């Protein structure tokens, strides 16, 4: 009975470690991209 | 799967040691006592006869 | 009588060794995860 | 009869010890290589 509870209940490691790393990389990429997209409208000022 | 919450091999080994201890206990008992039937547990009919 | 009192009262060792081990591993994991989660908010500063 | 049942039912030790060793070393190798694989994709972040 204890073994069956463990099967239903517990958490595996390799899965969550991989998911965590995957989540972190997208965070950094999003921050960089946001800064890049944010600096866009500076270029209009040159027009005047 | 690598889970660290529960370890179900130590459980098997623990549950497995007892069946050896029991035989050890009976073997040590009989040798020191000097005879075979130390209770009615061993067999009922022989004790009566 | 002495056998009975021992049954009610004394302590096994295999069970306790197992519990102590599985307790320590979780402690180490928790400390590492705590450091990881502390390091989270650094990215926001780079946005600035 | 006792001899014959023993021939059918018992377990040998040299074989099992060897199997145990050969199974542990594989587990260690697998774990190290999995870590190596996970930490591979960081270099993509460099290219931004």
């Amino acid at each position: 009975l204890s073994a069956s509870r463990s099967r239903i209940q517990d958490a595996d490691y390799a899965t969550e470690v991989s998911n965590m790393t995957r989540a972190q990389i997208l965070q950094q990429a999003g921050t960089s991209v946001l800064a890049q997209a944010n600096q866009t409208t500076q270029n209009v000022l040159s027009l005047l | 799967a690598q889970v660290i919450n529960t370890n179900s091999l130590s459980l098997m080994t623990q549950n497995n040691l007892n069946t050896s201890q029991s035989a050890l206990n009976t073997a040590i008992q009989r040798l020191s006592s000097g005879l075979r039937i130390n209770s009615a547990k061993d067999d009922a009919a022989g004790q009566a006869i």
